């Protein structure tokens, strides 16, 4: 319902973090209904996905910014939850995925 | 306040400062600078033609004209001396 | 184009007519196209545009001189 | 006549006799209708271009 | 009912520790409470006999980059018994979350959507605070003075792929920022 | 740099990597006045443009090419 | 029970509207609009423009009421300057507007009709409409987006038989509206269609930011040209009809009494116009005449930096509203002391009477959603910027 | 601006 | 209430007096004038100060108006405008690229009132659409076309507001 | 003297007796207005506007009298803000946020620009005596 008061210390920061971490995973099976992800993709590899960036996030020692990243990230779920996004969208975001680097920016152009 | 630009005023010796009054406001500069150069240093920009900081001064455009109290005329404050306790008026109608 | 006035020709062939008013209104100044090829549907100059459109009461015969 | 650039047609006209050293060009016989006015000082051999117009004029007598 | 009047009476009337500005100007009457207690003064405003505010009009925020609280969340007041209009305004940055007013005004809903949509600042207690406006998917608030004008995504229609597709924008041709400021201004 | 706020912003990761220079621009040498100053801006240093090969208009594909102006 | 999805790309209800409805049986439970399908950033497009360039903006936000949106950003541009307004310019403001609000309510009262299914008044009002259409593109030169009405006085003056059209027009306009209300008011299946559908008491249009047709339908006498006047509203004399049961019908009735009095309204600004110069002598902040700019130096410096920089206010910040056709149209004009404004929230009254729909239709038959769609007059240009 | 500050003046 | 009034009304309801009151009126206005113009051959009534089609005006002697003083491409609200300018031959500031985009140009009047040469007008002609798009992005040259098939009825409308403007 | 038969707003019903719900009311506020302490203005104010209104209710037994001596509204009207101060009090007394800090400091702008007369003001006639009195009383 409402949107939550800001949190007061990083162990109810985590706690958010795990909740909505498990909101998302029984979230899972809906989307694999709602679009025809059936014979697309495991249901593990995009459990992997939420974890892997929760955990590329997971640097922020600032609670009111992790309130910040749960609540976008939960308004991203609620979105594809319903069918307001399209299917290759979260095809598009949520798969898992020689000389020099330098060299190779070099022949593509000056702008690196 | 600060001055016009940030213009950076440079004392030789504290004991050469004159006081004058811009519009009211206490402010210190050397002996030495114009009307124009102390309401520069207090925050007010006149009006200029022909005056040019890198060049000799000349006023001819009649354009930074200000009000001197002990003054029956308006003043050319580009080449006016200041002197201390001269009480300049630059918004007033003259 | 019956009890009508032809106020004029055009360069085109295209005559214009013109029929008075009292309150109301209604078919007082329109062109017969000289053409029936589909006509283009924009064959007015501009000396006669401005009388179509009621811009001005000049003709067009006028408004050239 | 398209071509003739508007710079040709422009230096086709001769240039307006004025007996005066000087002579206000405003663009047009309206005044409202043509360009700001502009005076321009004829004290020279050549003929003087208005800035606006383009048109040319040259000193009467002397 | 007059600016005159509502100033001396919520001067007196208030208690002192909500306030912290107050201006009174023939351009409005402008209360600047802290985000905690917003709620309690707009309460107040709302039931009490002599400063009976029941319409809440509008919802706006302001940016301010170059403050430390850089949003400005303006609350725009009308009473309809005494004719009179009241201003009442807090400050936010991006990572605060200011109380919500929809208990006090139901109508509150839509604008607090719309500030946290344009702008980023977060209602506790709202009901449901999701994007109002912006297209769905929309990455960052375009009302922010950072944000860029055209943004960063452009659509376009994709024939192999049979959909409507989101890329990066590429103008064909940017727009043209004329810089009319006067040095004698 | 604490770039939580980036994070949180909505500023896709490509351009939240750019080097910017923040300076503040000076008097102009064709006026004498000094109203324009004081004023400090970030430079983005957006200068990947060309030419539209239909009207020869500035075409870009730089979001921030005129923000910091 | 079910949800269900109304959206009508069609301009036969709105053309962008999109309603998720969850229907028990044929009643609806709850109503949500999903809007932002007309969100062109209207906002964020104003502080990138001088104050004279973003006029034309609002145009486009009410494209049924042009006049109205202009009124208030001009209203707010003279309060934050303290330009004042000459009569003649003023009683003109004041002509338009009105001639704006018949406008609107005529282009409500029928297309709501025709959603209902009353297909006949809805050409018998355009008719009216295009003759007033007439009369906007004669002032201007543009019939629906006319930036006429600007911040100094009023963009250009009036041509010759202006008046004697619009005195010949007021003539007859009573009859029209005589006659699309006996098409209408009588009829046992218009009360039928209209009577007890959504009802309102006046303590939810105060607390859902109700105002204009929705809020006097309720019984609150709230007009903002009499308790906020503005220009020479104070010295006309004109009615505010007020409703007693808060529904639809009311609401139509309240519209029709409305567009009447704006044709008194008319009537006397015609006959009591003065005369006198239509802008500002503040050449500073208002364009100079074309005869000066081209003989004077000092106009032509004028015309140059209004055409290029414009006017600067002053910094400050102001709210203003008008009574504009829907309801309360206010501006939230902000300053920083240049030439382009800091910020300018547009407060539309279409904005707080779609988020009220949920409630007006609430068990309530599928049919009547569309009765109460049609009587707020909402247009989507200003609901989302 | 007449923007004087209050106190708790004890 | 009476007997008289609820018999009175109990007819109207059943009788469906109300509807032939509406009946009647529609058939009168069956039977009357129809206010429908033949587009093609007569046009709607227009005004002097209507703002079509964009021309770019040349003095009489044959020299454009146009001085590049891109005052009207800084007002324009929508940006349509662009402009390219030098010193031209003659030492005349001419313009080399003057055009506009009609897919952005609101048609507003701004740059028609702006131009301190009355160089750049907005014709009455509003009847120019287009097949293509790029047909759309007119230049100096269909500019200038636009103003000598116009020049005349232009030249009458800027008369007409010479006592306006 | 007969019974109001309409209020004339939607949604507001007439209370066939006001003077027996008004005077309670306002005893209520009254007795509830105590936990507040007596040096700070709501409390004055509250029990200044809510004593006149109780008194007037007190002599005047028809409710004709009592509209036109308050002529403030419908005493249908007065009902409402008497149950919206009753709640505001219990608000008031749970918040208790009377406690003046040692370290509050409060800049009050006072800005003079005039604006113009055609600009929209919103302009009330003259408030009734009471509104004046309650505000000397707090100012005293
Ligand atoms: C299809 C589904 C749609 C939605 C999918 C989700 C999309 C958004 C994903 C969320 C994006 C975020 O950044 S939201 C989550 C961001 N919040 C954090 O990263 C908190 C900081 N991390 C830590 O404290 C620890 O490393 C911790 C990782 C907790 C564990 O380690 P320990 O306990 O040992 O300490
Ligand atoms: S009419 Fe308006 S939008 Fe079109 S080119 Fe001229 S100024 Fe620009
Ligand atoms: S058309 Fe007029 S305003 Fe535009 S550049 Fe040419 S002279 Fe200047
Ligand atoms: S600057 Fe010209 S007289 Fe001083
Ligand atoms: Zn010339």
């Amino acid at each position: 319902i409402g949107v939550p008061p800001n949190s007061a210390n990083l162990t109810e920061a985590r706690r958010r973090v795990f909740d909505f971490f498990r909101a998302a995973c029984r979230s899972i099976p809906t989307i694999m209904d709602i679009y025809n992800l059936q014979d697309v993709v495991a249901p593990s590899q995009l459990r992997y996905a939420i974890s892997a960036q929760i955990r590329n996030n997971a640097h922020i020692t600032d609670p009111k910014v992790i309130d910040l990243l749960i609540f976008k990230g939960m308004e991203e779920l609620t979105d594809i939850v319903d069918h307001a996004k399209q299917r290759h969208h979260i095809i598009g975001q949520y798969v898992v995925g020689g000389k020099t680097d330098f060299l190779k920016n070099f022949y593509t152009s000056n702008y690196f | 306040r600060n001055p016009v630009g940030g213009a950076r005023v440079h004392f030789s010796n504290p004991e050469d400062a004159i006081e004058v009054f811009v519009d009211g406001y206490a402010v210190k500069v050397p002996k030495g600078f114009t009307v124009l150069q102390a309401c520069e240093v207090a925050g007010v920009d006149i009006p200029r033609f022909c005056y040019h900081s890198r060049l000799s001064i000349a006023g001819n455009c009649r354009m930074c004209l200000v009000e001197v109290e002990k003054s029956p005329k308006p003043v050319a404050s580009c080449a006016m001396p200041a002197l201390p306790g001269m009480k300049i008026k630059t918004d007033t109608p003259i | 184009n019956i009890g009508a006035t032809l106020v004029g020709v055009d360069k085109f062939g295209n005559k214009y007519y013109q029929k008075l008013g009292d309150t109301q209104y209604g078919r007082h100044r329109w062109v017969e196209y000289a053409s029936k090829d589909r006509y283009n549907a924009s064959q007015v100059p501009a000396e006669w545009h401005g009388w179509l459109h009621f811009i001005t009461d000049h003709t067009g015969d006028e408004l050239l001189s | 006549r398209s071509k003739k650039s508007p710079m040709e047609l422009i230096s086709e006209v001769p240039p307006i006799k004025v007996d005066g050293r000087i002579v206000a060009c405003e663009g047009d016989t309206n005044p409202a209708l043509g360009h700001p006015i502009e005076f321009i000082c004829l004290d020279l051999n050549e003929p003087a271009i208005c800035k606006y117009c383009g048109l040319r004029y040259v000193q009467d007598h002397h | 009912m007059d600016n005159q009047f509502i100033f001396k009476y919520s001067w007196e009337t208030l208690p002192k520790k909500w306030v912290k500005k107050m201006e009174r100007s023939e351009h409005g009457n402008r209360f600047d409470t802290n985000t905690d207690y917003l709620f309690q003064l707009l309460c107040f405003l709302k039931l009490h006999t002599y400063t009976r505010v029941q319409v809440l009009i509008d919802i706006c925020g302001v940016d301010y980059p170059s403050r430390k609280r850089r949003f400005e969340v303006v609350y725009n007041l009308l009473s309809t018994r005494y004719n009179s209009r009241i201003r009442v305004q807090t400050s936010a940055d991006e990572v605060t979350r200011i109380s919500s007013v929809v208990s006090l005004f139901p109508s509150a809903g839509w604008w607090e959507r719309e500030v946290w949509d344009m702008f980023g600042v977060s209602f506790i207690n709202h009901p449901d605070l999701r994007r109002i406006l912006t297209d769905y998917g929309f990455e960052g608030h375009p009302l922010r003075k950072d944000f860029p004008l055209s943004g960063y995504v452009q659509v376009r229609y994709d024939d192999p792929e049979k959909r409507v597709v989101s890329e990066p924008i590429e103008m064909t041709q940017e727009f043209r920022y004329f810089d009319f400021a006067s040095p004698w201004e | 740099k604490r770039g939580e706020i980036g994070k949180v912003s909505g500023i896709p990761e490509e351009h939240l990597s750019r080097k910017v220079i923040i300076y503040s621009p000076a008097r102009t040498a064709t006026q004498s006045g000094s109203g324009k100053l004081g004023k400090w801006k970030i430079n983005f240093v957006s200068t990947l443009k060309w030419e539209n090969p239909l009207m020869g208009w500035t075409s870009t594909g730089d979001p921030y090419a005129n923000v910091g102006d | 029970n079910f949800t269900l999805n109304f959206g009508p790309q069609h301009p036969a209800a709105h053309g962008v509207l999109r309603l998720v409805l969850e229907m028990n049986g044929e009643v609806v439970e709850r109503a949500e609009p999903h809007i932002g399908l007309l969100h062109r950033g209207t906002e964020k497009l104003i502080e990138y423009k001088t104050y004279l360039q973003a006029l034309p903006y609002f145009d486009r936000l009410d494209y049924v009421s042009m006049m109205a949106q202009e009124h208030a950003y001009s209203l707010a541009v003279e309060k934050l300057l303290n330009c004042e307004v000459p009569l003649r310019a003023q009683y003109i403001r004041v002509l338009f507007c009105e001639i704006t609000r018949i406008l609107n309510h005529l282009l409500a009262l029928t297309t709501h009709a025709m959603d209902v299914g009353a297909l006949t008044p809805f050409l018998w009002a355009f008719e009216e409409r295009e003759k007033l259409l007439e009369f906007y593109e004669r002032v201007s030169g543009a019939r629906m987006h006319a930036s006429f009405i600007r911040p100094g006085g009023v963009a250009q003056d009036l041509p010759l038989g202006l008046c004697r059209d619009i005195d010949s027009f007021t003539q007859q306009f009573a009859s029209r509206i005589d006659e699309l209300e006996e098409m209408l008011t009588g009829n046992r299946i218009w009360k039928q269609r209209l009577v007890d559908i959504g009802t309102v008491t006046a303590q939810q249009a105060k607390d859902w930011g109700f105002s204009g047709v929705m809020l006097r339908g309720s019984g609150v006498c709230w007009d903002l040209r009499r308790a906020a006047p503005y220009d020479v509203y104070d010295q006309l004399d004109f009615d505010v009809p007020v409703g007693t049961r808060g529904d639809c019908y009311d609401r139509y009735c309240i519209r029709i009494e409305e567009m009447r009095q704006s044709l008194r309204i008319i009537v006397q600004c015609l006959n009591q116009m003065p005369s006198g110069m239509i802008k500002a002598d503040d050449r500073k902040l208002c364009p100079p005449s074309r005869c000066r700019m081209k003989l004077s130096m000092e106009s032509l410096i004028h015309h140059f930096e209004l055409y290029t920089e414009g006017f600067s206010v002053p910094a400050s910040s102001t709210y203003t509203a008008v009574e504009a056709p829907k309801g309360e149209f206010g501006v939230f004009l902000v300053s920083n002391g240049s030439n382009r404004p800091y910020r300018c929230k547009i407060r539309a009254p279409g904005f707080a009477h779609s988020q009220g729909l949920d409630f007006m239709s609430k068990h309530h038959m599928l049919a009547d959603v569309v009765t109460i769609i049609g009587t707020q007059d909402i247009v989507f240009g200003e609901v989302d910027r | 601006i007449r923007r004087y500050v209050l106190t708790k003046d004890n | 209430k009476d007997w008289n009034t609820v018999f009175e009304r109990s007819i109207n309801t059943l009788f469906l007096t109300e509807m032939v009151r509406g009946l009647s009126l529609t058939l009168k206005y069956f039977f009357d004038p129809k206010v429908t113009i033949n587009y093609p051959f007569e046009k709607g009534p227009l005004s002097p100060r209507f703002r079509g089609e964009h021309a770019l005006r040349r003095y009489p002697t044959g020299e454009e108006r146009c001085i590049a003083c891109k005052l009207c491409e800084a007002v324009c609200p929508a940006q349509a405008i662009t402009i390219e300018a030098e010193e031209r031959e003659d030492g005349s500031r001419r313009t080399t690229r003057y055009d506009i985009d009609m897919t952005k140009c609101i048609y507003c009047g701004f740059c028609q009132e702006a131009c301190p040469v009355d160089a750049i007008v907005e014709g009455p002609n509003f009847e120019f659409a287009t097949e293509t798009h790029e047909e759309l992005l007119y230049d100096k040259e269909k500019l200038l076309e636009n103003g000598d098939r116009w020049e005349t009825e232009i030249a009458e409308n800027l008369r007409s507001e010479s006592l306006y403007r | 003297a007969k019974v109001k038969q309409t209020t004339g707003i939607v949604g507001l019903d007439v209370v066939p007796n006001a003077r027996a719900v008004l005077i309670d009311l306002y005893s209520k506020t009254l007795k509830e207005i105590q936990a507040v302490p007596e040096d700070e203005g709501y409390r004055k104010a509250v029990e200044s506007f809510t004593r006149q209104r109780l008194n007037v209710c007190k002599e005047e037994e028809d409710w004709e009298m009592i509209e036109k001596r308050l002529g403030c509204g419908q005493v249908e009207e007065l009902i409402e803000e008497a149950r919206d101060e009753l709640t505001l009090i219990g608000k008031m007394i749970e918040w208790d946020p009377w406690g003046v800090p040692d370290d509050y400091e409060c800049e009050v702008i006072e800005n003079d620009a005039p604006i113009p007369k055609h600009v929209p003001q919103h302009r009330p006639g003259p408030l009734p005596e009471q509104f004046y009195k309650t505000l000397e009383g707090l100012i005293a």
